[PDB]
């Protein structure tokens, strides 16, 4: 029964996981990643231009 | 790459959530690790988690041993002795968990 | 107000909001942008629940 | 069922106590695997003193 | 390309020959002696690989 309640908490942890993707840290890392990837994309595009 | 990032942050966050349960349930180590991997996958691929497919089937309530678990089956059929596996229909598709 | 302190004006577009200013938007400020977007979406969903 | 689940066989940690008239048992103990598994015979006297 | 349809089915792990591969089947049914071919259902369509 203790394992059952713990796994119920873990199943509800999907909401916490989704909430973890909206505070500053994770999505600022995401912005850094996408910014580098884009700046590479426009770098190639401008080189071809 | 953002899937990589989401899944690695998810694993990092779930490590400190699963370590107390690892301590509390060392026997359930493999099951808890599989559930952690499934949660990381959900945070990665976005596929919704099915509570029915990942909730442990507590077959019977815990017995204190006094009195001992006593079961008499007058109808000794295979489904009643060994248990049976229920199913569900999806327009004619057999699903089970 | 934070973006205007950093020098950006919020032009709302419905599904997503953008920020106008000199040069590319900075990483922390753009991160604030998507976090407020996701916060509004989560606020709507949690209002529904 | 198409394939079912890869269910691990459930361990048997119980003690089977088969109850029945002797006819049902001499009709059942002719198989040597029975006497190999069920070795203790609790026989009921039809009469008490 | 379907990985399931083109991944070799390693039936059993490599045996060093010491001890020799020993298998005892009390339940000598055709699916357990010769092996069986599993299937998958696609809305009522049987698929296998």
């Amino acid at each position: 029964i203790h394992l059952a309640e713990a796994v119920e908490g873990l199943l509800l942890e999907v909401n916490r996981l989704d909430e973890l993707f909206r505070q500053g840290s994770f999505l600022r890392e995401k912005t850094q990643l996408e910014a580098r990837f884009k700046e590479a994309r426009e770098q190639q595009l401008e080189a071809l231009r | 790459a953002l899937r990589r990032l989401r899944r690695d942050w998810a694993l990092h966050y779930l490590n400190n959530r699963f370590e107390p349960l690892f301590q509390r349930f060392p026997q359930a180590r493999a099951y808890l690790e599989a559930l952690r991997a499934r949660l990381a996958r959900y945070a990665e691929t976005g596929e919704p988690l099915d509570p029915a497919q990942w909730r442990p089937n507590l077959l019977t309530s815990s017995s204190s041993g006094t009195p001992p678990p006593i079961v008499y089956e007058p109808y000794a059929t295979a489904p009643r002795l060994f248990g049976r596996l229920d199913y569900l229909v999806d327009r004619g598709v057999w699903s089970t968990n | 107000r934070e973006a205007q302190e950093a020098g950006f004006a919020l032009s709302t577009n419905g599904e997503r909001l953008e920020l106008t200013g000199p040069g590319p938007v900075p990483a922390e400020l753009s991160a604030r942008l998507e976090e407020v977007t996701l916060g509004s979406l989560a606020a709507s969903a949690e209002l529904e629940v | 069922a198409p394939a079912g689940l890869e269910v691990e066989p459930f361990p048997i940690q119980m003690q089977v106590i088969l109850v029945g008239t002797p006819e049902a048992f001499e009709g059942l103990e002719e198989d040597p695997a029975f006497s190999e598994l069920f070795r203790i015979r609790a026989e009921f006297s039809p009469t008490l003193p």
